[PDB]
């Protein structure tokens, strides 16, 4: 296995550290909706 | 509550028709269904006593 006389390896490895994760960004998510409908009006007794 | 008051008042508004009636007490009492009588004569009599 190509070691020392007591088991020490002659070749060393690498860790290969990851990229690490990413933060998630929150966006303005909107669903457009209208205003209320106009109902037909009545007529009063006063003047303008 | 006040807004509801105003809405009710304006929406149910109705400029009621106006009527005036003239009544004569002498004619009224003289024309009673059960006890028809002279009003002036009874007045003067009740004055006498």
């Amino acid at each position: 296995h190509n070691l020392s006389i007591d088991g020490q390896p002659l070749s060393l490895a690498i860790y290969a550290e990851p990229t690490d994760p990413k933060a998630l960004l929150t966006s303005m998510v909107q669903a457009s909706q209208g205003g209320s409908a106009v109902l037909p009006g009545t007529l009063s007794l006063y003047r303008f | 509550n006040l807004a509801e008051m105003e809405k009710v008042w304006l929406e149910r508004d109705e400029r009621a028709l106006e009527v005036t009636r003239t009544v004569s007490l002498a004619q009224f009492y003289q024309a009673l269904s059960s006890d028809n009588f002279n009003l002036t004569e009874k007045l003067t009599q009740f004055l006498r006593e």
